[PDB]
């Protein structure tokens, strides 16, 4: 302030859209005989 | 908002002081006498009429209905309190439970304040079952109408039993014994499942801390009869656009074994939840059973009945949009009224239809199912089954003196063909999933519909040459009508004219007699079911005269026309069915002649 | 820590009560509550623009803060009902407010439903896909303590937790009668499949329904629901709480632009007779021949007009066409044309949609082990079009399920203790190669594939196209093919091909799509002349039935009626025409006679 | 988790209203509340035994269960007042219940108030020693939030803590008028000093007063309080919440036994003339001589009669004696005779009680740094006796305050802003040896001790006893001394002494104590004959005043009035006898004329 | 069940009187020239 535990009150919780993607090295950019890296 | 102790005294007053003049005007404490029976162990189930409480306290009745479970416990404990008063005899120790109860009472009496735990549950001081019966004021409620609003209340409903599980013993109060202190431990049970107790909470082992581990004892515990069933909405309840909805019902104690699948029963009981969490908990509902009962115009209407073309007008009203086939429409009407079943006689009129696809056949059945007061539709499940562990009745059972319309009859499984054979034979369905020939009373009329294989019918190919059914089974049908797509340019044009009018009007062309509302038709049918016309023996002479005549025609026919005593009996069914349409309790020569005419036309359809 | 007075809530409730106090004014809302009381329901409907007109500030307050303002509104409504009748108010623990009318920004789609709308009213328009079972949700549970002889209550609302013991560990017994329960159903909405890009992903939004709102929705319904979009307790999950639901008409209308209407009317009035033939030539110009098939495909798109009788009949206006022919024939190319061309279409394979298949299916959630009624591909095509490829490869269960929709247009399911009767009225264009290729004109059309002859009866039309090795015909097709190959855009230098982009006389597909949509609104009725003419034609076809495809039957008659009705739409005639029936008659004769 | 109905509390609340519904019955309680309405107070007084009569069970529940039962009773009271008058009820936030009547075992003393009575009503009896200042205590604080335009409450009741910010951290400004405050005071009770064994430790019990009960008590008041004994939050401090306080008269009554009364009556009726001297000889039998002193000391114990006049003049009935005499004379011995015999006496030294001293004082608690007005020895001896030794060594402030209490029997105090005025009417028996020993019989007793010439006027009597070295007198004393020393108890062998105890004609001291206790209640009054006779004697002393101890003055006249009053009490004669005035006159003559 | 902190409820917390004393070894029983112990 019960110590650590707290209750979230979602009514005032402001949120935004959210999306995770994965990108890869282009096939030209990869070295010969190498695995493209992923981020 | 109200002291249950105060309510407890009012019911005890009502029980001990309500009476009604019995047969010969005998002023009798109806419940009091039952209490005397109960104290003697002469009764177990104590059904309670709420209208008796309505006789002197309708306010109490509404309070009872507002929370049925609460007042049930109040009534039960009131009976538990008044039992020693009405006790006059010490009946023999019926079963171990009474003597075990007596031994428990003796040890309790051998004990002065006492903690709430160290005292027997009231539900173990039992072997009297208590129930209510819904008031006449509260009308029976459609299943779909019963929603979450009415939970926690007593209500009365009506429906059809789709299925019932076997009777099984449901535990009421688990009983245990301590390992060390040897004290008895009790555990009433509410949910369908529970965890057995382990350590004894008795005072001695509590103090001794001797690791007293409870072990259950079936003899100590108390069980009750208990079966599970799923009633279904009655056909009339469901609108045409909707479908029936099921309601699980938990029958227990004496109420068990009182119903079978297909029984058009009426149930009164409490609608309560069972928990077998978004913004609150979600929980399945059920209806705890209390009472079960297996159930069964204007002058101008009579003038219409007096019309000689009345049944003809009714026949025209059967699918009037279906141009033609009026003789068939009459035959469908005979099926709807059915026979009489005088004594017995098989009053069911099973009719089979065969013909090329596209001849209103499918549409005809749908109209019949709509018109039928109780009916089932199928294509070919049909028969009963033992689901895994419950008897689930098929649509044949759900007919139950209604009509089981069966489209696509030719493509039925041959096993089902054998099954319906039994139905037409004995009006029963024997099924053995586990080699147990469970038999169900499947009284009903069967309206079959099929088409010849390989396209349209071929007259050059004999009957059953174009159709893949046992010819014997065809003979079992009361009537068998054939429809052939004969290109008749005028009649086909007449049908085309009929279709175009319907497209341009969404109505059939104006007939001689307009079709009547299906409710009016059903009312006439219900009136016809009231009648059971008899067969005077004078008619038998003419009937037999006609029968031997047509039997001679069969011998004259190169192909056997299935004439037999079956044919005679069917003619008897049709004639008395016509007598029901006439509202006359004697079959007429006219009725006999017309039935022969339809029989001849059905045979002529085989041309 | 006890709240005493909320002046804002006090005034806001008064403002609603003044608004509900509709006696000095036209009485529209006073009459509504009076009608609501007679209805015996407990959910008034409200148009937002009335609130804007009477108080713009209050309406803006409502839309920006849906929750608290509605609570004040429901407070005012119950008080207002109690004013009109106390006992009727006492029947129900509460009342509810249904919103309606125009919403500028808050009227969105699941595609456009951004996270920003949280706590705001939103009018989401879309299509129902999944529906859960009706379940009774507990909201307020009353308990009784015999030891203390004391009654205790609890409210859950938005807030294991089911209390069973007193603080002194006395047993508690739940007064089931006094406890409050309400039916509660969950459904899912998605964007209308016609107006959604293929590149983007689904945007499924979960909806909560309670009380009367529970079963005012089914899978595969085009609806708009107004509700309060909210998060959920825990990155969070978000759901919409319905305040009012309505099933908009699935036909809708082709608003578009008046310029499109004028161009349509100008083109229609240019050559009304040739519009049918001209459209057919421009329907699938990449494929040469099969012109009668193109005419039928146009008839399928326009379709007929459903007729419903006093007996509850629903005599279908839809048309169902089956195409059979050897592989490497444009059948597949025809379906691509229809998908690009049709106003509301949806493709599917012989397998059908994954899991759900062609028609609906019951699927457990497997995230909470929860049953869900999932609409299938067929159901979503209701009052639209479905294109089925590899129709021969339909599964046996689907081979049976197709019968109901083909006959009644409605699929039913009672399985898994789950009862539903969904609408699937959809003109269907099916196609299937013959087995082993190499069609033989000696066996039945069924025997080359296997359809049981019930489906062939159900289909309005069947067309058979064969890989005839006629050098003249093959020259005509191949020369057409190479002409399409040689064809280059006017702006190009014969050099590079089109870029590999990430994105995906003859009239335009769009303008044609607009016109058929407009034509679909038209409701051509029968003419006594054409009715007499077609009846003679049918009886003539019955006379033709003496010669030894399926024989002519009443199915074929109604098929012709829809075909003439479809051609009546094609020329925008408000009634059918002898030209319409005549075109249908030759089309049917071509189908059954080569 | 929100209670709905309490059947027990409902019935209990109903039963109290039924009990307070005293209309068909004798109407006593209906008249009480009507008087309460007229008198504007808000604390009904109730005899518990009448509640037992109407409902023994409820009365048992009330005594055993205090906090809940009273709350129901207050509810019934508030509704009952509302029944008789709504607006008067609405004036007060709440109402209170006052208990009375016989409390069987719950009537205890601070010694006997064990922890077993916790949460049980208790009727304690004792003496108030420590008092705290009146303070207003908040109970219901009311706050306003201009940001939210919202008003909240927060009760405290039995329960950083003060709320000042909205949960949104908006400021909250309190609403002083709306909030509820109540005056609140703390005091401490102890067992009555006369009936309190020396072996046992003090058993002091705290008390909490609120509302009108705040100021209805002062230090040194003999009071009976009825309240609910409760623990406190934390080995836990325990306090008593007063439900009603009443000041029992310090006169009380001589309960004893009728046998004691009969023995006293027989003894009184035996020889009324010699009872004074017989008591006097048997008053201090160990002491030899000083017969006038013993006679004087008896009069002091008997006490005169206080006269309170129409103007508020309060001529004291108490008598004051000072003993001056050379050391090793039986002065300290004489007072211990008085301590053993006096019905209500308190010993003390020149310095007085620690901190508080002789008279009252203000004391910071130092456990909370809190002021406490603490009673001193003089106040505790009210309507009693105080025995001061080394009175010469009394401090100067005490030499100031002694003037007030001697003049008025009333110590006032205003220190630390603590206005108070404590009753201190107490006959005083001071003793002080001459300074440096060896009294000079030439100057004043003041000149030998230094009493500032005023306190000698205040003292009604002043007796000098010098160690005159007469061999005859010494023989008389030494004969007496050795006779007592040589004495052995009747059962003894002239062997062992008394064991080392681990616990602490001639009439018994206890018999004397009981007798004088009875005699104090008697209220003898003047006779005209004696009134005439004493006036002659006083004038005669004035005539004898011509020679030149202090002169006879009007102080001396009233001193004789009290002495004749005292001797009248000795014989239980309700009319003062000429013998009484006779013995007083000669006694005074000895005091001033050796 | 807030965590370790709990609210005591004095209304039901029954108590009894309480007193501590110190007892010393007797002067007879102490050894010569030794301090008596306390308990
Ligand atoms: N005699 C008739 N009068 C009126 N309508 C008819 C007649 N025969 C057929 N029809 C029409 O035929 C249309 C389509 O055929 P229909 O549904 O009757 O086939 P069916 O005979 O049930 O076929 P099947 O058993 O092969 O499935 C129906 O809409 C029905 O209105
Ligand atoms: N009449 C035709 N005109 C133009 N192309 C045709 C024609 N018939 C077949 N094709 C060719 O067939 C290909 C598509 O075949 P497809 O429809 O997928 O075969 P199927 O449908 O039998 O599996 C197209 O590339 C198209 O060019
Ligand atoms: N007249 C007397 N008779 C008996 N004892 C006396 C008398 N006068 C003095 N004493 C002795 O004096 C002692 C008490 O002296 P105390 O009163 O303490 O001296 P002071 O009061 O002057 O300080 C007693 O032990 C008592 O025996
Ligand atoms: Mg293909
Ligand atoms: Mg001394
Ligand atoms: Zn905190
Ligand atoms: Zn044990
Ligand atoms: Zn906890």
């Amino acid at each position: 302030c019960p110590l650590d535990p707290y209750f979230i009150m979602p009514d005032k919780c402001k949120c935004v859209d959210f999306q995770t993607l994965k990108l890869q090295e282009l096939p030209d950019a990869v070295p010969h005989g190498e695995m493209p890296r992923h981020m | 908002l109200k002291d249950y102790a105060l309510e407890k005294e009012k019911v005890k007053k009502f029980l001990q002081e309500f009476y009604q003049d019995d047969e010969l005007g005998k002023k009798q404490f109806k419940y009091g006498n039952q209490l005397v029976r109960l104290a003697h162990r002469e009764q177990v189930a104590l059904y309670v009429d709420l209208d008796d409480v309505a006789e002197d306290d309708p306010e109490l009745v509404d309070s009872i209905c507002e929370n049925a479970r609460r007042y049930a416990k109040l009534f039960a404990d009131a009976v538990q309190e008044l039992l020693p008063q009405y006790k006059e005899r010490e009946v023999v120790n019926k079963d171990v439970l009474d003597v075990y109860i007596e031994h428990r009472l003796m040890m309790e009496q051998r004990s002065m304040v006492r903690s709430p735990q160290n005292q027997y549950p009231a539900e173990l001081m039992r072997r009297f079952e208590l129930y209510f019966q819904g008031p006449s004021s509260n009308k029976p409620r459609v299943i779909r109408e019963v929603r979450a609003d009415s939970v926690g209340k007593l209500v009365t409903v009506r429906g059809i039993v789709t299925r019932v599980s076997e009777v099984k013993p449901k535990m009421v109060v688990a009983t245990y014994t301590c390992d060390q202190c040897g004290a008895e431990t009790y555990q009433p049970i509410q949910s369908p499942t529970f965890m057995p107790l382990i350590m004894c909470p008795s005072q001695e082992c509590q103090t001794n801390r001797s690791g007293g581990r409870l072990y259950l004892q079936t003899r100590g515990s108390r069980f009750i009869k208990f079966q599970e069933m799923k009633m279904q909405e009655h056909s009339d309840q469901v609108p045409v656009g909707n479908i029936p909805r099921s309601i699980t019902v938990l029958v227990e104690g004496e109420n068990t074994r009182i119903a079978q699948p297909g029984d058009h029963v009426s149930v009164t009981g409490i609608f309560l939840p069972i928990l077998r969490v978004v913004q609150g908990l979600l929980s399945e509902t059920y209806l705890e059973a209390h009472r079960i009962v297996k159930m069964n115009l204007t002058r101008e209407e009579l003038r219409q009945i007096a019309e000689e073309d009345f049944y003809e007008k009714l026949a025209a009203s059967i699918a009037p949009e279906i141009y033609g086939h009026e003789d068939v429409k009459k035959a469908l009407l005979l099926l709807l009224v059915g026979g009489v079943d005088q004594s017995k006689i098989r009053g069911n009129i099973n009719i089979c239809l065969m013909g090329d696809p596209g001849v209103a056949k499918s549409q005809l059945l749908s109209y019949i199912d709509r018109l039928a007061p109780r009916s089932q539709y199928t294509t070919g499940g049909l028969t009963a089954a033992v689901l895994r562990l419950t008897l689930e009745g098929g649509a044949l059972v759900l007919a139950d003196q209604g009509v089981c319309c069966i489209d696509e009859f030719d493509k039925m499984a041959e096993a089902d063909r054998t099954a319906i054979h039994e139905v037409m034979e004995q009006q029963t369905i024997s099924i053995a999933k586990a080699g147990i020939l469970t038999t169900l009373n499947a009284r009903c009329s069967i309206l079959a519909a099929a088409n010849p294989a390989y396209g349209r019918y071929n007259p050059r190919r004999s009957l059953e040459q174009n159709i893949q059914l046992p010819a014997a089974l065809l003979s079992r049908f009361d009537l068998l009508w054939l429809i052939q797509d004969r290109p008749d340019r005028d009649n086909d044009l007449r049908l085309a004219q009929h279709i175009t009018y319907v497209h341009q009007h969404s109505r059939q062309p104006p007939s001689q007699f307009e079709p009547l509302d299906m409710k009016l038709m059903r009312r006439y049918i219900a009136m016809c079911r009231e009648k059971q016309p008899m067969v005077p023996e004078s008619l038998a002479d003419y009937i037999t005269a006609a029968y031997v005549e047509m039997r001679r025609e069969a011998w004259a026919s190169k192909d056997a026309t299935y004439t037999s005593a079956r044919t005679l009996l069917a003619i008897l069914r049709l004639s008395t069915a016509l007598a029901r349409l006439r509202m006359v309790d004697v079959v007429e020569k006219e009725d006999v002649n017309e039935a022969i005419r339809l029989m001849e036309m059905s045979k002529d359809s085989l041309l | 820590t006890v709240v005493l007075d909320d002046v804002e809530l006090r005034e806001a409730q008064r403002d609603y009560l003044d608004f509900l106090d509709d006696e000095e004014d036209q009485g529209i809302y006073q009459s509504k509550v009076r009608e609501l009381i007679s209805d015996n329901q407990y959910r008034l409907i409200v148009n937002v623009n009335d609130l804007r007109r009477k108080n713009e500030k209050r309406a803006n307050r409502l839309l920006n803060n849906a929750f608290e303002e509605l609570v004040a509104f429901q407070r005012a409504l119950k008080d207002f009902v109690a004013s009109i009748d106390a006992t009727y108010a006492k029947q129900y623990e509460e009342f509810y407010v249904g919103l309606e009318g125009s919403f500028g920004s808050k009227h969105v789609s699941p595609r456009t439903l951004t996270s920003c709308f949280l706590s705001c009213v939103v009018c989401v328009e879309g299509i129902v896909t999944k529906c859960s079972l009706v379940r009774p949700k507990v909201v307020r549970s009353v308990h009784y303590c015999p030891a203390t002889k004391k009654t205790i209550e609890r409210r859950y609302s938005d807030l294991s937790v089911y209390p069973t013991k007193d603080e002194e560990n006395n047993p508690l017994e739940t007064e089931y009668g006094l406890s409050v329960y309400k039916d509660h159903q969950t459904i899912t909405i998605q964007e209308m499949p016609e107006k959604a890009p293929a590149g983007q992903l689904p945007r499924s939004v979960d909806v909560i329904l309670d009380d009367d709102l529970v079963d005012k929705a089914k899978p595969g319904d085009r609806v708009q629901v107004v509700g309060t979009y909210r998060c959920l307790p825990g990155t969070f999950r978000t759901v919409l709480i319905a305040c009012n639901v309505k099933q908009m008409s699935k036909d809708a209308q082709p608003s578009f632009s008046a310029e499109d209407i004028a161009k349509i009317k100008k083109f229609s009035k240019t050559r009304s007779k040739d519009i049918f033939d001209q459209l057919a030539k421009s329907l699938a110009p990449s494929i040469h021949g099969h012109d009668y098939v193109k005419k039928a495909i146009l008839c399928l798109l326009l379709g007929g007009v459903e007729r419903d009788l006093e007996n509850g009949s629903h005599i279908r206006g839809d048309i169902n066409i089956l195409l059979i022919g050897d592989p490497s024939v444009a059948k597949s190319q025809l379906l691509r044309y229809v998908l690009c061309t049709a106003p509301r279409a949806i493709p599917t394979t012989g397998r059908g949609s994954s899991g759900v298949g062609l028609t609906a299916a019951v699927t457990t959630d497997q995230e909470t082990g929860e049953r869900r009624l999932e609409a299938g591909a067929m159901v979503l095509a209701d009052r639209g079009v479905v294109c089925i490829d590899e129709f021969d490869k339909m599964s046996d269960m689907d081979r049976t399920a197709i019968h109901e929709v083909m006959e009644q247009g409605r699929v039913t399911i009672a399985k898994a203790g789950i009862h539903a009767r969904l609408n699937a009225r959809c003109s269907v264009l099916a196609a299937a190669n013959p087995v082993y290729g190499r069609y033989d004109q000696y066996k039945t059309p069924m025997e080359n594939i296997g359809l049981q002859d019930s489906l062939l009866s159900r289909f309005d039309l069947l067309f058979i196209m064969l890989d005839q090795m006629d050098p003249e015909q093959d020259r005509e097709i191949s020369d057409h093919v190479l002409r399409m190959h040689r064809y280059r855009a006017p702006g190009e230098q014969d050099g590079d091909a089109m870029p590999l982009g990430s994105a995906v006389k003859m009239v335009s597909a769009a303008f044609m799509k607009k016109y058929i949509h407009v034509a679909k609104i038209i409701k051509p009725v029968l003419t006594q002349e054409s009715a007499t003419y077609i009846a003679e034609e049918y009886s003539r076809l019955r006379s033709q039935d003496s010669m030894s495809t399926s024989p002519v039957t009443a199915r074929t008659l109604e098929t012709l009626i829809r075909l003439a009705t479809a051609h009546a739409k094609a020329r925008m005639s408000k009634t059918v025409d002898l030209q319409d029936a005549e075109e249908a008659v030759e089309l049917v004769q071509y189908a059954y006679f080569k």
